[PDB]
DNA sequence: ATCGGATGTATATATCTGACACGTGCCTGGAGACTAGGGAGTAATCCCCTTGGCGGTTAAAACGCGGGGGAGAATCCGTACGTGCGTTTAAGCGGTGCTAGAGCTGTCTACGACCAATTGAGCGGCCTCGGCACCGGGATTCTCGA
DNA sequence: TCGAGAATCCCGGTGCCGAGGCCGCTCAATTGGTCGTAGACAGCTCTAGCACCGCTTAAACGCACGTACGGATTCTCCCCCGCGTTTTAACCGCCAAGGGGATTACTCCCTAGTCTCCAGGCACGTGTCAGATATATACATCCGAT
């Protein structure tokens, strides 16, 4: 009885923004849980790198992008710039 | 006080709150700029989005209205970019793609 | 375009690509004489 | 004994499932060997971790670990 | 009677359509005890663990067996030999 | 004959195999279709040539070895493409 | 600018790396298979680089963008720092 | 005196200070304990003295005082744990190993 | 100023070889070598501390990171020679 | 199995040059000495989950038999590859000149760490109903001998 | 080509157990404000990357000849597949004991920080000798004629 975190809720929020009519099992959730934090690690430990080789202390949105642009294949990288731009820009202009 | 989330100032699902305490926690540099989680988060959901869709889709395909591991394989293992990302993952009770090599089946 | 049909206002067919390409499987002893 | 566990039939149905067709008599043992081979490895490094670790019993996380900095990462088992 | 090679189709289609896994359980962790016996005496395993043994056991033998059929396929034959199964090996980066 | 005599002055050597120049302006042209007014340090071209010519040779490796199961000594189209899919580089 | 650059890997050349290699005898369709086999490494390569260039702001690959580029792909290089 | 370092207390010949300065600026974790440096460099020292005295070896069957590149290639691959150790790892200038299949010889 | 691993090296040498040189280049590829494998290693046991919920990397941690890492008789000689280095060590002050 | 004999290989010595090995400043990074606080070792308790045993069922494994088709050899044909010679081309070396642009130093602000107060988001526990599994009967569909 | 007949697909009925909500409630994320330094930016210098010209000579290229290797065909025999019988051990349900894994509270000692000081380890010069290259010679090796 002591909290664990997980991605569960938000991975069912975004099945039920793609497919409206859908469920999930245990297991297949289990899944996509190991997924997420494998692609997370990924991705933060490219970007350590790459602040590392420059010389700097700071991760910014800047070497996530380039880490996105270094790990993806082409098509994904690509829609993932987009989304990723376009997250951060609508971020900048809300109070 | 407590007025609005960061995901909803980004307009995502996913924690921009935690993936910040995530990446704070995880040795990665001495300090962390205010993007860097908003970037992250809207590029791991919209992963998960493509894969769920595509695995939606395979579970449709087979009269069934709830998604299994074998789904999963099945979205993965049939796409050229998303199988080039997953080359060195095992799915657990996944199985394999159905395919013979030509030369086996018999002609005519 | 038909990949999705909701995300916010928006929805999740601008988003996700169109048209993904499938895998191709490599076929040893062609029998192509 | 216990390696005389993994049984002509299994590594039939084993091979059915990659795709053959017809299988030499001699493929058992080969298969035995490979397969005595890989779990050798795996699970040295499975041990380590338990041992590092001060616990006389060998957990999921473990095996997942073990697997993941083997380049053979595997998914379902890990949380 | 089927001729022979028939039923080898029926049966690749079957184990190809179904995810299951087709090792027997007991005799397999009979033999993980008795391999871990050697490393440290006196374990213990979670049932867990041995499912995720099970589990890398079975994939990684099905890919290696769809590599060795393409090395036997290649020099014009369809029964698999021992010696498809080193190529495939050495190949990969195994045996060397 | 002179083929086994060449394998063996080739082997024993460490020279590289290709010549400079060309392999230059091919390296010049790629970096062009992936970015404009690129400039390149000479020792980056010789990293480039060093990695090629060690891929070339570990992949022709490969073949022969799939030539010879197939009970040949000619290296045909086909045994590479088999080396590059069993490697894991093709599927 | 520059085209067809890629016959600039001559068959004399293709035939050394193959005696390197232990090659005794030779097809005479290998010489495309190994021009396609090498454009495409170096594509590869090559994008990795310059986008490590790209990102430090410069516009000369160093050859330290090349050996990062190396080594993220499984094919690390000595010699050259690092 | 007072100035004894701590490589010399240990008894090695490699940096024991360079080595906990890296590892204290390299972010590896937050604590950095006292032993680590000495246990690093002992083994980092023991690995580049086994490489080292093979390709010296090496070199003085080619009947050369000097180490060049295809020494230590020559010293890698011949030996099987070293090859293990390095086995994705590339050479400048260093060749191949002179191996011909048996079936290809007259 | 930029440092390497370059007199230490030559040390090493001198120690087993006492009438050997070495070439600029092969100096090159010996400071590579090391810097790969001192990554290598202190990765490695970084993540072990992780697992376990530990702010601190000790000796034990890099103990079981060589013995993850080297194979066969390599990680029995480095962990009977980093020993005696702590042992020695911890005698002396 | 045994000779010409022509070719390519491992044998000296001469000379010459550039790279390696060592010697001198100096300056910055590591060692000495000391203080403060939290990470980790240690004892104690709870209880979960791992090991072990027993009896029955029945499905899988093991064994034998017959036959066919697939591996292996042996033979023959022709065409693609290797070897060698003469002719054409472009790489490599040496030198001259001209800027881009990498690399460094000095200022300054805007941006992230940090701390205290506040509160709602996410996790654990409890229920319930419907999706999926299983079973039985009936039309389709694929092998195969005749 | 065509019907036995064996395997596969589809429909309907029954039940159970796990996915999806609901509800407390704590603790991690949000607000608001302070402060210090990490990058952004501007200017300056000087290195090394790019462009051009000339000459030489070794590598690339085209062509001809012939042989040996890849492929196709045919024959034989043996070993692997399909199927029926008999044996065995895996699976399942149930029960029972206790060994370690978690969790908590205490205590101390090992590791950051902070100054101060001094010596080790980079840059910069400089000399000399190992290795490369030339030149001539001796010996293995491979191919043709017996």
């Amino acid at each position: 009885k002591t909290r664990k975190e997980s991605y569960a809720i938000y991975v069912y929020k975004v099945l039920k923004q793609v497919h409206p009519d859908t469920g999930i099992s245990s297991k297949a959730m289990s899944i996509m849980n190991s997924f997420v934090n494998d692609v997370f690690e990924r991705i933060a430990g490219e970007a350590s790198r790459l602040a590392h080789y420059n010389k700097r202390s700071t991760i910014t949105s800047r070497e996530i992008q380039t880490a996105v642009r270094l790990l993806l294949p082409g098509e994904l990288a690509k829609h993932a710039v987009s989304e990723g731009t376009k997250a951060v820009t609508k971020y900048t202009s809300a109070k | 006080a407590k007025a609005k989330t960061r995901s909803s100032r980004a307009g995502l699902q996913f924690p921009v709150g935690r993936v910040h305490r995530l990446l704070r926690k995880g040795n990665y540099a001495e300090r962390v700029g205010a993007g860097a989680p908003v970037y992250l988060a809207a590029v791991l959901e919209y992963l998960t989005a493509e894969i769920l869709e595509l695995a939606g889709n395979a579970a449709r395909d087979n009269k069934k209205t709830r998604i299994i591991p074998r789904h999963l394989q099945l979205a993965v293992r049939n796409d050229e970019e998303l199988n080039k990302l997953l080359g060195r993952v095992t799915i657990a009770q996944g199985g394999v793609l159905p395919n013979i090599q030509s030369v086996l089946l018999p002609k005519k | 375009g038909s990949r999705g049909r909701l995300r916010g206002g928006l929805g999740w067919e601008s988003s996700l690509r169109q048209r993904p390409m499938p895998r191709l499987t490599f076929q040893a002893g062609d029998p192509y004489y | 004994d216990n390696i005389q566990g993994i049984t002509k039939p299994a590594i039939r149905r084993l091979a059915r499932r990659g795709g053959v067709k017809r299988i030499s008599g001699l493929i058992y043992e080969e298969t035995r060997g490979v397969l005595k081979v890989f779990l050798e490895n795996v699970i040295r490094d499975a041990v380590t971790y338990t041992e590092h670790a001060k616990r006389k019993t060998v957990t999921a996380m473990d095996v997942v670990y073990a697997l993941k900095r083997q380049g053979r990462t595997l998914y379902g088992f890990g949380g | 009677r089927y001729r022979p090679g028939t039923v080898a189709l029926r049966e690749i289609r079957r184990y190809q359509k179904s995810t299951e896994l087709l090792i027997r359980k007991l005799p397999f962790q009979r033999l993980v005890r008795e391999i871990a016996q050697d490393f440290k005496t006196d374990l213990r395993f979670q049932s867990s663990a041995v499912m995720a043994l099970q589990e890398a056991s079975e994939a990684y033998l099905v890919g290696l067996f769809e590599d060795t059929n393409l090395c036997a396929i290649h020099a014009k034959r369809v029964t698999i030999m021992p010696k498809d199964i080193q190529l495939a090996r050495r190949i990969r980066g195994e045996r060397a």
